């Protein structure tokens, strides 16, 4: 049914950085979305068919109040547009730059929401594999958003192999080239938890070489001020091997997720 | 000129209008078709 026409541009959204994203609603009811404009021809020039499908199939797939909703996605001779849930307070990453760093409630709160989101997003056999502050939107009460399934792959076995992400969140067993599975997504909450609260990721250095040496070696310096509940949390995430990470079900229980998270759930009904 | 219902208090009174009385979503987007690549520009994966 959808079409170009019935929706009314109110404004760009982010200044060209993530592409053609307009502030639009439907022109009858007057609902509210982030309106996504692709040109096929700089699809096809970048031979992005195939991932545009991909993305559009798992986000299809995906319902949660943590994850940023496709509604749906419709087509012209010149363009694909999608039709995405609007975030209103926007993007973490301008939120982490403010203060350069978040506290123990904030970052608690969006610690369960990730936790929950990929809880529901691992048992549909989707992993995401690129967990990090700049993927993620901000809903009307503060709410975690995750906006960006560019990396995400649907796989019933949940096995895997292909390098994905971004170099301070990749996990040791990518950087190994092994095969691995749905634990990739537990070492990258930990580099989240790590650097929302200390405002700069666990292994970043000066060269992709050392900062993939310092990922290997696991090589996690926690400054003195530290929290010693959200210590013990990272430090049960940020581990070598796979299995040893404490798993989602074990996050969302941990004692330091429980006493500083103020989760809300959107309304409904 | 950016619309008047698309900024200031306008924008807000709206955000917090659909945020409280979220509507029907179905009637009002439709089913998500599977994508067709060969209209579009002409493994395990696809098995939920
Ligand atoms: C897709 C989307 C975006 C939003 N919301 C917003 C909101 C926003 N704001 C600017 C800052 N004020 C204070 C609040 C509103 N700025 C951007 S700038 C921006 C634009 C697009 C994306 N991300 C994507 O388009 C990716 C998901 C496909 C991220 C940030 N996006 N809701 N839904």
């Amino acid at each position: 049914r959808l079409t170009v026409d019935d929706f009314e541009i109110g404004r760009p959204l982010g200044k060209g950085k993530f592409g053609n994203v307009y502030l639009a609603r439907l022109k009858e009811s007057h609902f509210i979305v982030a309106l996504k404009v692709l040109f096929k021809s700089q699809i096809e020039k970048e031979g992005l068919e195939h991932q545009l499908r991909r993305e559009i199939e798992i986000q299809a797939h995906l319902q949660h109040p943590n994850i940023l909703r496709l509604y749906n996605y419709f087509h012209d001779a010149r363009r694909v547009y999608l039709i995405l849930e609007y975030a209103p307070r926007g993007e973490l990453y301008k939120e982490l730059q403010k203060s350069d760093k978040l506290d123990e409630q904030r970052t608690a709160t969006i610690i369960e929401e990730l936790a929950d989101a990929l809880t529901y997003c691992h048992d549909k056999k989707v992993i995401h594999r690129d967990i990090k502050p700049e993927n993620l939107l901000l809903g009307f009460r503060g709410e975690v958003k995750i906006a960006d399934f560019g990396w995400s792959v649907h796989t019933p076995s949940l096995r895997r192999k292909t390098m994905c992400g971004t170099l301070d969140y990749l996990p040791p067993e990518m950087i190994e080239g092994r095969t691995y599975d749905e634990k990739v997504d537990l070492w990258c909450i930990g580099v989240l938890c790590y650097e929302l609260l200390v405002g700069y990721p666990p292994f970043e250095s000066a060269s992709h070489s050392e900062t993939y040496r310092r990922i290997l070696k696991v090589d996690v310096r926690f400054p003195l001020s530290m929290p010693l509940g959200a210590r013990d949390l990272i430090s049960r995430l940020l581990r070598y091997q796979p299995l040893e990470r404490l798993p989602l079900a074990q996050i969302l229980k941990h004692p330091w997720v429980q006493a500083h998270s103020r989760r809300v759930l959107p309304p409904c009904a | 000129p950016i619309p008047t219902w698309a900024r200031g208090t306008p924008l807000s009174q709206a955000i917090i209008h659909q945020y409280y009385h979220p509507p029907n979503l179905l009637e009002l987007f439709g089913t998500i078709l599977p994508l067709d690549l060969e209209d579009i520009f002409k493994t395990s994966s696809a098995v939920w």
